[PDB]
RNA sequence: UGGCACCUCGAUGUCGGCUCGUCGCAUCCUGGGGCUGAAGAAGGUCCCAAGGGUUGGGCUGUUCGCCCAUUAAAGCGGCACGCGAGCUGGGUUCAGAACGUCGUGAGACAGUUCGGUCUCUAUCCGCUACGGGCGCAGGAGAAUUGAGGGGAGUUGCUCCUAGUACGAGAGGACCGGAGUGAACGGACCGCUGGUCUCCCUGCUGUCGUACCAACGGCACAUGCAGGGUAGCUAUGUCCGGAACGGAUAACCGCUGAAAGCAUCUAAGCGGGAAGCCAGCCCCAAGAUGAGUUCUCCCACUGUUCAGGUAAGACUCCCGGAAGACCACCGGGUUAAGAGGCCAGGCGUGCACGCAUAGCAAUGUGUUCAGCGGACUGGUGCUCAUCAGUCGAGGUCUUGACCA
RNA sequence: ACCCUCGUUAAGGAACUUUGCAAUCUCACCCCGUAACUUCGGAAGAAGGGGUCCCCACGCUUCGCGUGGGGCGCAGUGAA
RNA sequence: UGCCGGCAUGAGUAACGAUAAAAGAAGUGAGAAUCUUCUUCGCCGUAAGGACAAGGGUUCCUGGGGAAGGGUCGUCCGCCC
């Protein structure tokens, strides 16, 4: 049992305009509460370990 | 589709048989580490049950006893868990991240005190 | 869109009871020798009093109340959850210390007529 | 050519000497705020504006739209159409009596690209044997090789319909004491806490 | 309503076994015989006509054996509620013998009947109606 | 039903059945019209365009077909007599056997009969969707009027001037009227129900607590009997095609020409139901045929080169009856957003201790509450210190216009 | 979405369809109870009726049932 | 529409294998979720036990290292010495 084989292909031309509707979101937004610079999307260090107060640990 | 909240991924018999050999590592230890959802729907259990732990009865020690198969679950809930915070309704241990698994993405906190 | 930061539910529970004015009866007490009875319709009026000779049982939830938990026997069964909220019906009756089965609805039984189904529910089999 | 306001919540309500059906809706009065003329901005118009928020830390651009001879905080906007009316609030208890055949409208329901079996409600095609087809599919929907552009029909999966349903005729219940209530009888659209523009009798005589 | 359909005591003519299957109507209460009427539905109402399957028979007094004839019905068990925040319904109902033309042979109904058959152009319905 | 054998045998598999069906009209049932050897009731043939729509049983593989009742009536020619990139083979048409005559026998028959695998990782054109962006020229949150792309229509039945015009007698209208129904658009939870895979009670068997009232692991991921909220959808309930203007076909005129009479003289105009403009909604002035408004940043200088200074989009923390992701929403503390705790229903319906009849299985009492997955909420506690990304001031020309 | 797998229904129980394969339903032990046909040994271990757990005057009782007053639940070999 | 050798694309999707539950403390170190010392869970246990029969011949160990394999990989192998 085989469903219509490949035949025609899609090398160049196409397979180009396919790294843009996704790619990677591109970031570099924030740089930590106070010291140094990590932070993530709303999330404390591991440096000083804090958004503004006591947490995590060096 | 549905919504509201409160679901279940891990087994359907894992709702009265899971933290009973998972979150049980909290009576004598407390170094609990289990999902970024479990814990969030685990509060409705830990800090939850305590009103019948304020003192000591018997029925207040049933599915308070046999619900977390152990000893400290009763031999400490009375005079060391409930009273440990018998002044503030809900809200105590600071569950959060810890450093993920490195590979996939699942953090699991720690739970502690003082 | 109807969600922000305001609690408007005194229509859903206020204006709701802005029209009520009744302390029903609220007796689920089964097997009574006489009870309430609808005002009927039919002619101009001729507001008669012989709807159905109920046993009285049930409760419900807000303006709905599946009242009837009665039916009969000449017509096999036949329940018809009537509206507890109405201003066109006789103002009930209540009697019977009642050996209470389950109260509220049942659905089961309701065919196990035979004879020993007077005002009790326990059985040995 | 009057009121417009937030859906949210329904129930069954007393009628004469019974219970019937019923539906309900909540409201307030966003107030006009803007009023121009007929010179650009086209016909008559108006712009609804206001409900229940804290637009302070919202943005610093919409806060200026909010400016005429009124205050407090606004949430949504929208408009109505041509017509004449005072400069007050939204409510079915304005100047036009009680007992009107208003015609609501609703958005959607929280779904997400599903089958035509739903877009047509009938997915006939007995398949109690073989299971190559789980009955969910219409099937056929095709012919030979004489062209074929799938037409523009085919209600296949996609994105459903936050679009306007315009319910038309839907009787009113009762007007009671309170800062405006308003209710109706007959489902009423808009998923739970909707909004609804609410519109005057359109039926064609 | 519905083709076959199992029930209980019928017109009390004879037997405790009856039938029905086909539906007929025209919105009258006893006109006669014409070409058509209505019944594009999938069931019935209550005080309808319904070409019911004869199946059985009665002893021997004015009713035949194999018989065959456009029988009728009584009540149903589908849709409609009593308006009074309640309902009125069975899960069986009966039949009663009612002339093809529409001349309710109503000998002596026994057991409870219907109250909703008082807008269904009752006429010979509700008279000897036992329980109501 | 075919005459042709033109490419299709590097191979396009009968027919029919469910469903999707969407086209055409010559119109299968409405509509307004020609006539009717038609009094009415109801038809008999024809004119015009699609606005809609057209059953269930019996057999078959059935196209077809007739038999039963319905249906306003049950169409005709579409589509390789629609289609397995659906299934089905069910007939029969693949190899087995039997019958009927036959060939001497092996064997022959769109002659009859019994069973008799059935495809296949969808790049895609294209279609139902949501996003990455680019965009009519400063950058932006959002509110807007629009071509137009689609959705967008069927019908029996009571009562009334109706027991009338008509009919010598049975019976019964051109107009519409409130009224009962169907497959058929949605909606909505609060009349009806299920669904609930963990909240309880009921029971056999096995174990862990030594052991017992008392409970848990296994019996589909609740074992078995039942119950269940937030949600979903049908049998749940309401609404669905009806005013009306331009202008039709069938038809009816005002003056009646040219052949001095007349006919709707196409020379002036009206009455004409359904399509078409419109009237209900999405989309959408990026329809490149760039439409309007509320709203935020800037009076400086250095890598035809050139800065120290942003508010709106956003990583996001806890969440949404919103969902793959995601366009829309709620708090980031000037703090009530999910969870715990708490007033209350909720369902297992009267938990546990203890005393007793006493062989005692069990029962009474204190408890219609003990027990309660997302419930109107409350508590700002389990969480919220903070930290970042477009770091910028209207292109050419001519006009209404400003001192 | 859909998809294989499982369970529970208001309204009719095969009208579905080539025909209840499938699906799903359903068939305890003891006692009494039991056909047209029939080579009578059968067709039926048919259909159908009561119970089977518990305190007890009581057996071959180191294990069943049993004339009885009665106990729990809507239902008792009750799950398989 | 050849044949082998290599690059291919179907495309990063379908899929990791019978859907017969698992959490964690701690050893280690290169970080550890699937190793190791271990309390809790559950599936089979007329079995998916142990011995004899055929087979593979190097399985078992004192253990050791990722080039590669065990269709993730891994500080586990019965890989390799």
């Amino acid at each position: 049992a085989k469903h219509p084989v490949p035949k025609k292909k899609t090398s160049k031309s196409k397979r180009d305009m396919r790294r843009s509707h996704h790619a990677l979101t591109a970031p570099n937004l924030t740089e930590c509460p106070q010291c140094h610079g990590k932070k993530l999307s709303h999330h404390i260090c591991p440096n000083c370990g804090y958004y503004d107060g006591r947490q995590v640990l060096a | 589709h549905g919504k509201a909240g409160r679901k279940l991924n891990r087994n359907s018999s894992a709702r009265v048989a899971l933290a009973r050999a998972q979150a049980t590592a909290l009576l004598r230890e407390g170094r609990i580490q289990t999902t970024l959802t479990k814990a969030k729907e685990l509060r409705p259990f830990v800090e939850q049950l305590i009103t019948t732990a304020k003192g000591g009865d018997l029925h207040s020690r049933r599915l308070v006893a046999q619900d977390i198969h152990d000893k400290d679950v009763v031999r400490k809930v009375m005079d060391e868990v409930a009273p440990k915070y018998a002044e503030r309704p809900g809200g105590y241990t600071r569950i959060l991240r810890v450093g993920t698994r490195r590979g996939d993405g699942v953090t699991m906190a720690l739970i502690e005190l003082v | 869109q109807t969600h922000i930061k305001i609690n408007r539910g005194e229509l859903l529970r206020g204006i709701e009871q802005d029209h009520t004015r009744q302390l029903p009866d609220f007796r689920p007490g089964d097997t009574v020798r006489v009870d309430t009875k609808v005002r009927e319709g039919n002619r101009t009026r001729s507001q008669a009093f012989e709807g159905v000779v109920i046993a009285i049982n049930g409760s419900g939830s807000r303006k709905s109340f599946t009242v009837r938990k009665i039916s009969f026997g000449e017509g096999v069964e036949r329940v018809f959850p009537f509206a507890s909220p109405l201003v066109n019906q006789v103002t009930i009756v209540e009697r019977g210390k009642v050996r209470r089965a389950k109260l509220y609805y049942l659905r089961e039984l309701r065919g196990k007529a035979a004879r020993i189904k007077s005002d009790r529910s326990r059985v040995m089999k | 050519m009057k009121g417009i306001l937030g859906t949210k919540i329904g129930m069954t309500q007393i009628w004469k000497n019974d219970r019937a059906i019923p539906v309900t809706v909540v409201l307030a009065g966003p107030c006009p705020i803007v009023q121009r003329k007929t010179a650009q901005t086209d016909g008559y118009e108006a712009v609804q504006i206001g409900y229940a928020p804290k637009a302070e830390r919202k943005v610093n651009k919409p806060m200026q739209g909010h400016f005429a001879k009124a205050g407090v905080a606004p949430t949504r906007i929208l408009r109505e159409f041509r017509g004449f009316a005072p400069d007050g609030d939204s409510v079915n208890v304005d100047i036009f009596a009680e007992g009107e055949k208003i015609d609501a409208t609703g958005t959607s329901k929280g779904k997400g690209t599903q089958g035509v079996m739903k877009r047509w409600n009938f997915a006939g095609g007995p398949a109690s044997h073989g299971s190559k087809k789980w009955h969910r599919r219409p099937g056929s929907i095709g012919q030979r090789k004489t062209p074929g552009r799938v037409y523009k029909g085919k209600r296949m999966a996609g994105h459903m319909g936050m679009e306007r349903v315009t319910v038309q005729n839907l009787e009113v219940v009762e007007i009671r004491a309170g800062e405006n209530l308003i209710l109706v009888k007959g489902a009423i659209p808009g998923a739970n806490g909707g909004l609804v523009v609410l519109r005057s009798a359109a039926k064609a005589s | 309503i519905m083709p076959q359909s199992r029930l209980d005591v019928a017109d009390n003519s004879g037997a405790r076994e009856i039938m029905c299957i086909r539906v007929l109507n025209s919105g009258i209460g006893g006109k006669g015989l014409t070409t058509g009427g209505g019944g594009n539905k999938r069931y019935a109402h209550v005080g309808d006509i319904i070409v019911a399957s004869v199946k059985d028979a009665a002893p021997r007094g004015a009713v035949k054996a194999g018989d065959v004839v456009k029988a009728v019905v009584v009540r149903t068990s589908h849709a409609i509620k009593r308006a009074d925040g309640s309902t009125i319904r069975f899960d069986r109902n009966a039949a009663v013998i009612i002339n093809n033309q529409g001349e309710p042979r109503g000998t002596r109904v026994f057991g409870p009947v219907a109250r909703e058959l008082r807008d269904r152009r009752f006429m010979k319905i509700v008279s000897l109606a036992p329980e109501v």
